[PDB]
């Protein structure tokens, strides 16, 4: 085939022009003519939260429920001053 | 994309677009290189012999099993350049183009800054205005006795005329507008 | 910096993969011709084999001397 | 969901085999992990499924953005066909890839193993579908092949990707995530499966071939690809089976359940509930 | 997967058990006053250290005592792990008697069969 | 071009991801399920010109 | 940085000589801008199929089928892939 | 060729070929690019429903019918041999769990008030 | 294996014999055809690259085609059979047929609540 | 400035090989490290009981008869 | 409530005797004060209904709506301001007027004691809507889609007349008030089961059912955008309320005289879905959008229990105000583009940003996105709907995946894709565009705060 040569002029012509658009899009100098912090949101916010949650939610009723601790044996309970008795012997060695 | 559509293809073209489907998908079963060059190297013979034959039927008929032979030998998932139809980036950058006929409604303020690129714009607008009765009259004096119409547009065939039907082709939204 | 590109000549198919290949479809008498084009690809910098342990061993030489020190320490 | 997770598993990972698009080759692996952790629930061991989501995490996150680094790095290409030998170009992302690939393919004492082959061993002592047991144990072998299929295609290969090269992965936006998530990726497992609470009652007791099946059949899963990945450079022909192409176009899910739904219910609408 | 599988599926299960019911036979059968299981924690200590029901098997007492070690020694993870040995130790001694309590029953309904034959004199 | 759209939907996913993590009552689970859904669309079409994003 | 630097004409122009001057065919000493395929450097209609295909793999792009069965020249490959790839120098 | 004449409302509007925009050349400078539809051609009836977005007619290198046969066949020897599993299923040599009081009657929330039969485990 | 277009998965333009002819009549036509689609495209190509105009190019095919589709259809409406067993099938068979898939239900439920089997429990909304 | 690459191996940075090496190397640390302070990969550390070597006193299979 | 409505009647002398240039602003400013002294109603500090007089009465029910009305008419006035600014300086305060009659009448109906106060009130709305979509309507067929609002209404409406007259005589008053604490149980005769079909069909008919609603699809495409946004936003909701009101008698016969309709609603909801799944016309999408969003509220009202009497209030409300939100889009897309094609205008976002912006959360509204009250209100529909019957989710489950697909198609061919190369360029947003839709949505967002105020009369 081979481009017709009444096609190789129009491509050769039109790419003439694109070339000049592109130029043309090119912006001039001065084109564009306009006319520790992270305690900033970290401790900001946090004082708010707290605020909210030692103020409004701790107060407020189920609000903020938390599974019981877990007491094993032998390990004393701070609130009533009970020591959980110490467990039945454990009989094996054996590893 | 550029050219225009022929309206029915001849043998070569089928014949010769079939080497480059073929060959390009022998490149996704051949994932390398060096059985690559080689199992093609073997294609083209395929192709090479059986270049000659005269008899057009023959030939046709070499063809529509060529392309059967192919349909059934062919790879599932073919490698499809990334930004080509059916590519992996086909069209992505579209979100980006723009098309440009847009930089009309911009307010006075905007258009304020960024002063020298509306002073080259204005002129091409101008070019534009300048040449649309010497292009459609020359897209009409020189169309053809009626008959066959073809999609092919003239070139300029005048000094200072602008080969026609232009504004979109040049002016065209850059392709990656990044 | 209208970036420079090397000799075209200094590709060749000799020492690569690609020779081998060169020869057999010799022996069927085609010629192969694009090899040359190819041959970047095993001419050099990315010529050495690559090892399939090697990969997965990968920095183990230094791994294990870690480990010794850190063992007897 | 024992079954369809056990049915995922498989199905996304023999996809996976055939697939030629490194992101595509990674989603299918992002779906046949969890088709794994969809098992661990079936199985009732709920703690154990989650420990795997949060190590699935760490590997399967590094690996995305690894080949994120080598597309971009390359000219946006998206398929292993004509990326190769990254390892030389791009040490960086390629001990990235493998740390990643290894953890994927549970290598021992990396973030996979402390979850992953709690869950293997779950499966072979617990009572179980026999055809869901053999089936996520090829599973995890193929999980090997295609971890195997990635580094061999995109890392250990002559390269094939375009021939001017201009790559760079020097930023430190790129390093610096790679590198953090990469020291997770080594020490999570370790970290996370002491520090939780003990649960699920594990049985550590097993005759040993089922003990040390997730690491035996993790190897020669490799093992297999590699003489797959290895025959292929050889000049004869080998193309791909007939489940092949069955599996490189997904199982033909697809091809056949989306033209034919996306058809019938459209079709059902304007021509007869809408027009009629 | 195993071989006992192929011992009730393939060949014959007649004297295969059934899992679903392993104490099939009399649980006195082939013992004289055999002692039950012993537990060394206590309905309440469980409850209080709030163990997951299925956490609380015949070795609940070793996990306490791993738990107690590993919410003392907080800040370090890696320093309770003679109390893991003897937890999975317990339980691993667990396994093993559930499948000496397997290979009872097996042996059980074997016996069945030989004397079933053996008892079935011909006359 | 808009990297801070991007960045800005990445952290409202995360947001939806963790209120579905961490939902009580399963209102809130449903706000997460539809919530990463609806993002994961404007997300996954990132580049909306594309139809196949799209698709 | 990650992107390549754009391509400049007068590179894309001598990347698509030089491949072409590893072509065996092709004489790597006549090669000239504007020399025809088939006509001047003797090429048959399915070499061309080739040297596009080369040039597909070269600039990683695919010349549309009929936008390139006239890439002729070894010239018009350098302005169509520079027109499809915008540079104008 | 005139939609066939059975009164549903075609009317004359034609009977274009059922082929979907995805095959139209995905190359050609398409007037509606997205339609992949020139400016003039009649329009097809359901083009609300081959729209790229939507349904396919692609040819596909598998035909359709070793399609949908190969899919169904996996998917059902696939669920048939889940049900082979569940016939055989794999099970470890161990007897059943033991747990401790009345298979913990009272903590799986039994009534504290009814005791229950006493379920009980011994040695070996 | 022949590939086997179906409605989908049609017959591609390889493979297809139509497009294996050089009978004269049928280069006629696709050299016909080019002709009508290049006029349509001419007179689409010299009216949007207008310079100086403001109005909306219509694309009268879509206005045919919209038209065609909700408004030329009662006009082309014949009641046939296949039409009105098929235009009655579809409005009320489903109608009917939810209708004793929930009266079912319906009585269902309420039987079992009338006899004091359904449990009901926890159940304080409704 | 990292420089394009014409057929030719790009140049690597002093950093890109350190932090690679870097980071697989650790990994092989980390696994060679814990394999020695806790080989349980294999055997766990409880052997598996030979389910055919318990007397018949063992499970209370009675004297036959 | 005569503040709600005698300031508003003012509003009339206001359009008329102002200047031609200042007519606009000196009506739409004020309206949305009048909107302000709306809110006093919503003071509610107890259960008691507040019987503000023999014949003006606001319950938990009417007190979202009359708000609402309210509210849309400044919001109708800025829609329309732009179409009809081509008129003669007295058609526009005609229009101006006709828009403020409909909130006067429709605050009067949402807000009346008498049924046959409603019954009149009810009726009359149909004289201003007729004349907006009639007079002003853009396209050759509106004369035929005012003859179908007009005779679909009337036929179910004369029904209505006698049924009501005929419950006075047989109770001796229509005050909805005492017809509640009063028994007036039907009898399931044969002729009861018609009295409740002559009560509901007036009200099913305006609140279109899957059997009669072909005449809203024909009316919204034609109309002017104030009048479809009056349409769905308040007249179709005109025939819930009544539902509402009506069936506190005829309280036996429902319990077994509804199954038709349900089942005609949810097949209805189904069809009507889906057939938006392939519509050319965007209007033609959103009023069908609006039959199925419809024919939930039919099956909510008819299963009558609490939880579906305030989805009910729920969604109404919600839905009043999306589809009005894309109503008004779709007119802005239509004024730019000249066309109603979905098809054309592709790539919206490209060139139009925030319009885009404004389409996505419209239509995160029309499907259900959680945190909205949209949402709730299906939610609550779906529970009750399947309390009824446990299958129905499945044809309340083809409707939320449908309802998916369409919504976001709107979005996916009219705001993304690549934009369509030159139809008449298209101008940049007006702010009063951005501002009528921002007027929508940001109640949308501050109702879906605190749902409480719009859980109707059952909770
Ligand atoms: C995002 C979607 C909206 C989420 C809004 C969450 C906060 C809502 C809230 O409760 O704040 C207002 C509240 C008003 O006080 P009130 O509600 O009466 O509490 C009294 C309790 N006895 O609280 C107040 O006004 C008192 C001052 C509080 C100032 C800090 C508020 C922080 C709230 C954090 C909520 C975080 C959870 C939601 C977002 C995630
Ligand atoms: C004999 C006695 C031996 C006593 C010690 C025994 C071994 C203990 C090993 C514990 C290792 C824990 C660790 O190294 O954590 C690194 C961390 C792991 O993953 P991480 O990022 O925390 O993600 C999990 C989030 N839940 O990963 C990170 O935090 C990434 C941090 C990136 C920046 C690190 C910069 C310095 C790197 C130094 C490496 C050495
Ligand atoms: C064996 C059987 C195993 C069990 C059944 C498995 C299948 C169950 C149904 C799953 C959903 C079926 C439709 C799935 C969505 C879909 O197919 O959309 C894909 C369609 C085309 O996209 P695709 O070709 O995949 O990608 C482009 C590649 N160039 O993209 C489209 O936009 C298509 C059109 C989508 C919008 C309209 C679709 C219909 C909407 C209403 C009906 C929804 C489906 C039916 C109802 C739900 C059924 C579960
Ligand atoms: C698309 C998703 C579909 C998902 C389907 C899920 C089905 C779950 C199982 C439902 C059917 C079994 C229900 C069993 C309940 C307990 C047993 C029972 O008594 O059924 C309740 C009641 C009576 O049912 P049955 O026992 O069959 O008695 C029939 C007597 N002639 O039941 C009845 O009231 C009678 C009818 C029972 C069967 C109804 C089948 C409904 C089919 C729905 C089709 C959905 C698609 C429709 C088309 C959509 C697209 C256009
Ligand atoms: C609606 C009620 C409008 C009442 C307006 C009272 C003030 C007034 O005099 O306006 C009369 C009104 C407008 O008249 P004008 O201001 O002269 O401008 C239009 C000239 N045709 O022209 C009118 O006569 C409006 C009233 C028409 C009669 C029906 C009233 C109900
Ligand atoms: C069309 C949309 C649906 C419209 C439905 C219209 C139904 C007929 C009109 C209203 C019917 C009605 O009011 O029902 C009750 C009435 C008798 O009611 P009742 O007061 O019980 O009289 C018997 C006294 N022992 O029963 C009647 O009024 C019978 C009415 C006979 C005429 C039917 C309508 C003909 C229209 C031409
Ligand atoms: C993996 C993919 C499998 C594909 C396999 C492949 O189809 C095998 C095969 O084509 S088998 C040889 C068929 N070969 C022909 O069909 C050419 C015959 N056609 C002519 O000879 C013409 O008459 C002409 C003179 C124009 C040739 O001239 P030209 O070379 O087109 O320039």
């Amino acid at each position: 085939s081979g481009y017709t040569p009444d096609e190789k002029l129009r491509l050769q012509q039109l790419r003439e022009l694109r070339r000049r658009w592109l130029k043309d899009q090119e912006l001039s100098p001065r084109e564009p003519v306009l006319p520790l912090f992270a305690v900033s949101h970290v401790l900001i916010p946090m004082w708010f939260v707290h605020y909210y949650v030692k103020y409004h939610m701790a107060t407020k009723p189920y609000t903020i429920v938390s599974s019981k601790p877990r007491i094993f044996p032998g390990d004393t309970i701070l609130e009533t001053g009970e020591v959980i008795p110490p467990m039945r012997d454990f009989p094996d060695q054996h590893h | 994309a550029f050219c225009a559509p022929p309206a029915y293809l001849t043998h070569q073209q089928k014949v010769l677009r079939l080497y480059k489907r073929a060959l390009r998908h022998l490149e996704s079963w051949c994932i390398h290189r060096d059985k690559y060059r080689y199992f093609a190297c073997l294609m083209r013979a395929r192709f090479e012999e059986h270049k000659n034959e005269k008899d057009m039927m023959r030939a046709t008929q070499l063809l529509r099993e060529a392309e059967e032979e192919f349909w059934q030998n062919q790879h599932p998932q073919p490698y499809i350049f990334p930004d080509s139809p059916g590519g992996t980036s086909f069209e992505r950058y579209e979100c980006y183009k723009v098309p440009e006929w847009c930089l009309d409604y911009w307010h006075p303020s905007e258009k304020a800054m960024y002063p020298d690129y509306f002073s080259k714009r204005e002129q091409w607008k101008k070019l534009r205005m300048e040449s649309w009765d010497r292009e459609v009259k020359q897209l009409q004096e020189e169309t053809s006795p009626d008959g066959i119409m073809t999609e092919a547009l003239p070139p300029a065939r005048r000094e200072g005329d602008l080969p026609p039907l232009w504004w979109h082709i040049v002016t065209r939204p850059r392709e990656r507008p990044t | 910096g209208k970036m420079e590109l090397p000799d075209y000549r200094q590709w060749k198919i000799e020492g690569t993969p690609l020779e081998t290949v060169q020869k057999k479809l010799a022996a069927r008498g085609l010629r192969d011709p694009w090899a040359r084009n190819e041959a970047w690809r095993y001419m050099g910098g990315f010529a050495g084999n690559i090892t399939f342990p090697s990969v997965i061993l990968k920095g183990f030489k230094w791994g294990f001397a870690a480990f010794v020190v850190a063992l007897g320490a | 969901m024992l079954c369809l997770g056990a049915l995922t598993t498989l199905f996304t990972a023999i996809c996976a085999l055939t697939q030629n698009d490194i992101k595509k080759i990674i989603a299918f692996s992002t779906s046949s992990q969890l088709g794994l952790m969809m098992v661990t629930l079936g199985m009732n061991q709920p703690h154990l499924a989650f420990l795997h989501i949060c190590t699935h995490a760490f590997f399967k996150a590094m690996l995305f953005m690894c080949s994120g680094s080598i597309i971009h790095s390359l000219a946006d290409e998206q398929d292993i066909r004509k990326m190769g030998n990254i390892t030389k170009i791009m040490p960086f992302t390629s001990s990235c890839l493998v740390i990643g690939s290894l953890a994927l393919t549970g290598m021992p004492f990396l973030t996979g193993f402390y979850s992953k082959d709690l869950i293997i061993e779950a499966i072979n002592t617990c009572n179980t579908n026999a055809w869901a047991l053999l089936i996520t144990l090829i599973a995890t072998s193929m999980t090997a092949m295609y971890s195997m299929r990635i580094i061999y295609f995109v890392t250990m290969t002559k390269p094939r990707f375009p021939p001017l090269i201009s790559i760079n992965e020097n930023d430190p936006d790129l390093m610096n995530p790679i590198k953090r998530l990469a020291f997770g990726s080594i020490f999570a497992g370790f970290v996370i499966s002491y520090n939780i609470p003990p649960t699920s009652i594990p049985v550590l007791t097993m005759p040993w071939f089922l003990k040390t099946t997730a690491l035996i059949i993790s190897v020669l899963g490799f093992l297999i690809a590699l003489e797959l990945n290895n025959l292929t450079m050889k000049l004869s022909m080998n193309k791909a089976n007939p489940y092949s192409s069955f599996s490189t176009l997904l199982g033909f899910f697809p091809s056949i359940i989306h033209r034919i739904t996306p058809m019938k219910s459209l079709n059902l609408s304007l021509k007869t509930s809408l027009t009629l | 997967m195993g071989a006992h599988l192929t011992r009730r599926y393939l060949w014959d299960a007649s004297v295969e058990p059934d899992p679903e019911k392993i104490p099939s036979f009399p649980p006195d059968l082939g013992f004289p006053e055999r002692k039950e299981r012993v537990m060394v924690a206590t309905q309440q200590e469980m409850m209080d250290a709030q163990l997951t029901l299925q956490q609380r098997d015949y070795c609940a007492h070793y996990l306490i005592r791993l738990l107690k070690c590993k919410r003392d020694s907080f800040p370090n993870f890696l320093a309770c792990k003679h109390e893991q040995h003897d937890w999975d130790y317990c339980e691993h001694l667990d396994y093993v008697k559930r499948m000496k309590e397997f290979e009872r029953e097996r042996r059980l309904l074997q016996r069945k069969k030989r004397r079933a034959l053996k008892e079935a004199r011909v006359a | 071009p808009n990297i801070n759209r991007f960045i800005k939907y990445l952290t409202l996913f995360l947001i939806t991801m963790l209120i579905l993590t961490s939902a009580n009552n399963m209102f809130q689970l449903f706000i997460g399920w539809e919530g990463v859904g609806i993002m994961s669309f404007l997300l996954i079409g990132w580049w909306y010109g594309r139809t196949d994003a799209n698709t | 940085y990650s992107d390549a630097p754009p391509l400049t004409l007068d590179g894309i122009k001598d990347r698509v000589l030089y491949v072409l001057k590893l072509y065996d065919k092709i004489d790597p000493e006549k090669l000239s801008v504007n020399s025809h395929f088939m006509k001047d450097l003797g090429l048959d209609s399915l070499d061309q199929v080739e040297i596009i295909m080369a040039m597909e793999d070269e600039f990683g792009f695919e010349i549309p089928d009929i936008d390139a069965e006239k890439l002729m020249c070894p010239q018009e490959i350098v302005d169509y892939i520079a027109d499809k790839k915008d540079v104008y120098e | 060729e005139p939609y066939p004449d059975d009164g549903m409302g075609y009317g004359d509007y034609p009977m274009l070929p059922n082929r979907s925009q995805h095959e139209r050349d995905p190359w050609y400078q398409w007037d509606h690019s997205e339609l992949r539809m020139n400016w003039g051609e009649p329009i097809h009836w359901d083009l609300d429903m081959y729209i790229r977005n939507r349904v396919d007619t692609s040819p596909t290198p598998v035909s359709w019918d070793v399609m949908c046969k190969h899919l169904f066949g996996f998917v059902a020897f696939m669920v048939f041999m889940f049900w082979v599993g569940h016939v055989f299923p794999s099970y470890q040599p161990v007897g059943p769990k033991q747990y401790p009081y009345n298979n913990l009657y009272l903590e799986r929330g039994g009534d504290p008030t009814k005791e229950p039969e006493p379920v009980v485990h011994y040695d070996i | 294996s022949k590939y086997k277009p179906a409605p989908l998965a049609t017959l591609p333009s390889t493979l297809d014999p139509a497009e294996y002819d050089v009978s004269p009549e049928t280069r006629r036509a696709q050299v016909e055809r080019l002709s009508i689609r290049a006029r349509l495209k001419r007179e689409y190509l010299l009216q949007y690259n207008d310079p100086k105009r403001v109005s909306h190019i219509e694309d009268p095919a879509l206005i045919r085609w919209t038209y065609a589709r909700s408004a030329n259809i009662y006009p082309n409406f014949r009641p046939t059979p296949k039409n009105s067993l098929l235009g009655a099938v579809a409005g009320f068979g489903p109608l009917i047929f939810w209708y004793y898939v929930f009266k079912t239900d319906r009585d269902r439920k309420e039987r079992l609540i009338q006899e004091g089997k359904l449990d009901r429990k926890f159940n304080i909304s409704y | 400035h990292i420089q394009p690459r014409y057929r030719e191996f790009p140049q690597l940075t002093r950093s890109q090989v350190i932090q690679g090496e870097f980071l697989s190397s650790l990994m092989w640390f980390w696994i060679l490290w814990r394999f020695w302070h806790d080989s349980d990969a294999v055997l766990g550390h409880f052997s598996y009981p030979d389910p055919s070597q318990w007397t018949d006193e063992e499970l209370g299979i009675p004297p036959d008869d | 409530m005569l503040k709600i409505i005698l300031p508003s009647l003012m509003l009339l002398p206001l359009t008329w005797l102002s200047s031609p240039k200042k007519t606009w602003t000196n009506v739409t400013s004020y309206s949305f004060l009048i909107s302000l002294t709306s809110l006093t109603l919503l003071w509610q500090t107890d259960e008691n209904y507040k019987n503000f007089s023999n014949m003006f009465s606001s319950d938990p029910l009417s007190t979202p709506l009359i708000i609402l009305t309210a509210w849309l008419l400044p919001l109708m006035l800025m829609a329309s301001q732009n179409h009809l600014k081509k008129d003669n300086n007295v058609l526009q305060k005609l229009y101006i007027s006709m828009l403020i009659s409909l909130q006067i009448l429709l605050i009067m109906t949402f807000s009346a004691t008498e049924l046959i106060m409603f019954y009149i009130l009810f009726e009359a709305t149909l004289i201003p809507t007729l004349i907006i979509i009639t007079r002003w309507g853009n396209q050759t067929e509106r004369l035929n889609a005012g003859i179908y609002f007009l005779f679909y209404t009337l036929i179910g409406s004369i029904p209505l007349l006698i049924a009501l007259i005929l419950i006075q005589n047989h109770v001796g008053t229509l005050n909805l008030m005492i017809l509640s604490f009063t028994t007036h149980t039907l009898d399931a005769s044969w002729s009861n089961n018609l009295l409740w079909l002559a009560c509901m069909m007036a009200f099913l008919i305006k609140m279109p059912l899957y059997g009669v609603h072909l005449w809203l699809p024909k009316a919204h495409v034609e109309a002017p955008i104030a009048g479809s946004m009056i349409l769905a936003a308040i007249l179709l909701k005109l025939g819930s309320y009544g539902m509402i009101r009506i069936s506190i008698i005829l309280d036996p016969l429902t319990k077994y005289m509804a199954y038709p309709f349900i089942l005609l609603s949810l097949w209805g909801m189904i069809m009507t879905s889906s057939i938006c799944l392939r519509q050319t016309d965007l209007k033609s999408l959103i009023a069908y959008s609006s039959v199925s969003h419809m024919a939930l509220v039919i099956a909510s009202i008819m299963i009558q229990t609490p939880w579906s009497f305030m989805g009910a209030t729920m969604l109404m409300i919600a839905h009043g105000l999306t589809s009005s939100l894309l109503f008004c889009l779709a007119n802005s897309n239509y004024e730019r583009i000249h066309s109603r094609t979905m098809i054309m205008a592709r790539g919206l976002q490209m060139v139009f940003p925030l319009m885009a912006t404004w389409w996505l959360m419209a239509s995160l509204a029309n499907l259900a996105l959680p945190p909205s009250i949209n949402l709730m209100g299906e939610l609550f529909i779906t529970m009750s709907l399947f309390s009824w019957s446990n299958f129905t989710i499945i044809l309340m489950g083809i409707n939320i995946i449908i309802t998916g697909m369409y919504s976001m198609y709107m979005i996916i061919t009219t705001q993304r894709g690549k934009l369509t190369n030159h139809m008449i360029n298209l101008q940049p947003s007006h702010t009063r565009e951005l501002t009528l839709m921002a007027l929508h949505m940001i109640p949308l967002i501050l109702l879906t705060t605190s749902p409480k105020l719009i859980t109707g009369l059952t909770m």
